[PDB]
RNA sequence: GCUUGAGUCUCGUAGAGGGGGGUAGAAUUCCAGGUGUAGCGGUGAAAUGCGUAGAGAUCUGGAGGAAUACCGGUGGCGAAGGCGGCCCCCUGGACGAAGACUGACGCUCAGGUGCGAAAGCGUGGGGAGCAAACAGGAUUAGAUACCCUGGUAGUCCACGCCGUAAACGAUGUCGACUUGGAGGUUGUGCCCUUGAGGCGUGGCUUCCGGAGCUAACGCGUUAAGUCGACCGCCUGGGGAGUA
């Protein structure tokens, strides 16, 4: 959210597989859901978070 | 665009009226006034009011007689796109005579009954009935 | 789209004073500024079609403003285009 | 995806797969490209999902 | 002058060229009259998925204020240097300290 | 001035723009009507109401809803007054001439309840004919005899009684009615603001109307 | 002259707005190798095709192109076309809050100029998947098709052409005016921030609906209502958007 480094706060917006959880489920707001996903995509790149559960 | 205020007046009226709106306001001007005058003096509005100084504000009080509005129809006639001018003998009469036509003459904005009696003619600003 | 420092500099080089911000001459000059700046952005790239639209908008804006001044104070007009360096 | 089911039981217990993959993004990607037509699809997925 | 996050990660077998690197990149930014608002030698960390073969790799965080120029040549030096298995210079909007 | 203890206003959004002039509401997601503008509508209300009730009052306390039907078959029913407290059989005014015999069947049947044939035919026919009569009774009670043609009309819930009011408007029948905030006025000549489906504003004004027909000229 | 029309200035906000460069994982195809062995593939059913030179299946390493799952949403941006991984650099527009500056500098616009999906053309690249043409296999009375096995241009990049689409809201642009209701999105002011909020106040957006309008269907403060300014265009079908 505020940050991609927040893997702790972040890891509760994704499933087992690692899939981003839709706003509809988490009930988040709009503006932030984006901030969220961005911060997630960031973390995935920096190997701080699995794109996949294929490991 | 602003381009034709006088229609905007005629209209802000026409509309508010149809919206059984008590009053109605708008940017003022020498001209708006002279017509608001004839409009009151001929008893199509209660009374006007210009409340400002640097940015004047015409305000008209509307009327309603039965349930209806008093102004049953108000149209432009001359306009920037197409000016109308009539000579005295060629002045128009609304609803056969009932209701009136605002005409501006070399002796000021007056009705058709008026300008006719004054023996002259000018630009026929609008019709009202 | 141009700096605060830069834009300031020119208000302060064209108007009565910083604050006389909307002075004809000033607008023109801080337009003229951005247009020229830009010439190099579009030098490279060139296919930045969208941004190009904004630039023309700058030119035609400036064009209308220049037209205004000239009608108003011709004296001020001429000084301008000299000092700004255009209207070959 | 994964079930590391433990001790006492023999049943599959993988109702997991009806929560994401399989016919999900699979019946999806299987065939006609789509392109601008999903738009027409999903434009009914809201007209519906209004009520 | 702008800021950026910046967070290069380094191959284990080049682990202790990390002190030299940080030294260097900071010497580089300071040199150009730029500050440095945070620094964090996260050391050997485990990877969310194996990248480049090999798991676990050495992370380093930074947070700089520097001109688009040194930040340019950083990103390159990061390519030149095939010891840094990833990198990513990021947003900005005003300095930052502590987090993590 | 006020008399309506707790009928204040009622009805949340669902408000009808044309009902603004009688609203001063705004309490927690719901309009209170303009209490101090309802009562000047008992003036005029029970006035031309009575002013005719002494010229001879024929009324029609029309008001329905399994939640105030009985509370209308009351002193509302009793006096110089007729009523309807069930589904407003549409066209019952505008088609009175057809319906006039839906009456004949009501009487020519109950007039024959403890009379005529009755305990005879079959004990099938029995309550299988009092169902004919039961049905008729409600929605066609108050009508029974209409001696003096429906002359004014007093309705509880303006719009809920679309049809009733409409017919009146069509046949030139005064229509006195109370209109919640949500309902559409102008169908009603003599309009009465305030709540229209709560056990009070009913009874109150309802009962209070019974009190002005039931006495005008001794 | 005037300041409200229109600009300029200040700090911010959101954004698949544009251009350039860098980069990531998932899959497909291919190449190499382990294990493994007679089928795989495909259809309505088949066959063509692929496999004993070991296929398909599985595992590992590698090459390459193309597009970016999830987020994702009657969500967002752009004049329209249209724009979705992530990062930097360059850059256009929009909106909001304060006041400060200009002082009618405006609107529209035949001609003109620019932009403009896909296909298509020109030189060079590039080529995994897809696929006009073409080949094979089926279906069928026929089958120049729909289905199958293949597969060339093309689809990708640079440079330059073409200038068209149901390029559509089939609704020209600007302005003013006229009851409402429930959302979405995005600024901003105030309130023991003491609630994940409470009350306002802009920009944009969806649904519904009033007057009114309409041949009707429908539209309805984002008008197809009420008015004005300018432009475009229509005048029976076919012939013909042809000569
Ligand atoms: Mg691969
Ligand atoms: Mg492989
Ligand atoms: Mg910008
Ligand atoms: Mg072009
Ligand atoms: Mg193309
Ligand atoms: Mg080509
Ligand atoms: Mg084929
Ligand atoms: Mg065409
Ligand atoms: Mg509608
Ligand atoms: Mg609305
Ligand atoms: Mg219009
Ligand atoms: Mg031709």
């Amino acid at each position: 959210e505020i940050d991609y480094k927040d893997i702790a706060t972040l890891k509760n917006y994704i499933t087992e597989s690692g899939k981003i959880v839709p706003s509809r489920i988490t009930g988040t707001r709009a503006k932030y859901q984006r901030q969220l996903a961005r911060a997630i995509k960031r973390a995935r790149y920096l190997s701080l978070l699995p794109y996949t559960d294929r490991h | 665009s602003m381009q034709d205020p006088i229609a905007d007046m005629l209209t802000r009226i026409r509309n508010g009226q149809a919206a059984n709106k008590a009053a109605v306001t708008m940017p003022s001007s020498k001209l708006k006034v002279a017509i608001a005058n004839v409009l009151k003096e001929e008893g199509f509005i209660e009374d006007f009011k210009v409340e400002g100084d640097t940015k004047p504000e015409l305000e008209l009080t509307l009327k309603y007689f039965q349930g209806k509005a008093v102004v049953e129809s108000i149209q432009r006639v001359s306009r920037p796109g197409l000016r109308i001018y009539k000579r005295k003998d060629e002045l128009p009469k609304v609803m056969a005579g009932l209701g009136i036509a605002v005409v501006s003459t070399s002796k000021g904005v007056m009705t058709d009954r008026a300008a006719r009696q004054a023996g002259l003619g000018g630009e026929i600003i609008c019709y009202v009935a | 789209s141009l700096s605060t420092e830069a834009t300031a500099k020119i208000v302060s080089e064209f108007g009565r004073d910083a604050n006389d911000t909307g002075s004809t001459e000033v607008q023109v000059a801080l337009l003229t500024a951005q247009i020229n700046h830009l010439q190099g952005h579009f030098a490279e790239h060139k296919k930045d079609h969208h941004s190009r639209r904004g630039l023309l908008r700058m030119v035609s804006q400036r064009r209308k403003l220049l037209d205004y001044l000239k009608r108003k104070d011709v004296a001020r007009y001429t000084q301008l285009i000299e000092r700004l360096g255009l209207r070959r | 995806i994964k079930v590391r089911e433990n001790e006492p039981f023999d049943v599959a217990l993988r109702r997991f797969k009806r929560s994401c993959e399989k016919a999900g993004v699979l019946a999806e990607v299987r065939r006609r490209e789509f392109y601008e037509k999903p738009t027409t699809e999903r434009k009914r997925a809201k007209a519906s999902a209004v009520k | 002058m702008r800021h950026y996050e910046i967070v290069f990660m380094v191959h284990p077998d080049q682990s202790e060229q990390v002190p030299g690197m940080i030294e260097r990149y900071t010497a580089a930014i300071t040199g150009a009259e730029g500050k440095i608002h945070r620094l964090e030698d996260w050391g050997r960390r485990q990877l969310a998925y194996p990248i480049n073969k090999l798991h676990k790799a050495h992370y380093v965080l930074m947070n700089v204020e520097a001109p688009q120029e040194v930040i340019d040549e950083l990103e390159t030096t990061f390519r030149f240097n095939d010891a840094v298995i990833r990198s990513m210079v990021m947003r900005t909007k005003h300095a930052v300290t502590e987090a993590s | 001035m006020l008399k309506a203890g707790v009928h204040f206003g009622h009805q949340t959004r669902y408000w009808n723009p044309k009902m603004k002039p009688f609203i001063f509401g705004a309490r927690n997601k719901v309009h209170i009507i303009n209490l101090e503008k309802t009562v000047p509508m008992f003036n005029e209300a029970l006035a031309e109401l009575n002013k005719i009730a002494s010229r001879k009052g024929k009324i029609l306390f029309v008001g329905t809803k399994r939640a105030a039907s009985e509370a209308v078959k009351d002193a509302a029913l009793s006096c110089d007054q007729f009523f309807v407290n069930h589904r407003w059989l549409g066209g019952m005014l505008t088609n009175w001439k057809t319906v006039r015999q839906s009456i004949k069947r009501l009487k020519d049947l109950e007039t024959q309840s403890q009379d005529g044939t009755f305990d005879k035919l079959t004990k099938k026919e029995a309550l299988m004919r009092t169902r004919e009569l039961e049905k008729l009774e409600n929605s066609l009670g108050g009508i029974k005899d209409m001696g003096g043609l429906p002359d004014a009309l007093f309705v509880i819930d303006a719009d809920h009684e679309h049809i009733a009011i409409k017919e009146a408007n069509n046949l030139g029948i005064p229509v006195f009615a109370i209109v919640d905030t949500n309902s559409d006025p102008d169908g009603v000549d003599f309009v009465i603001p305030g709540n229209d489906d709560a056990i009070r504003a009913v009874t109150l004004y309802l009962g209070a109307v019974a009190a002005t027909v039931r006495e005008g000229r001794s």
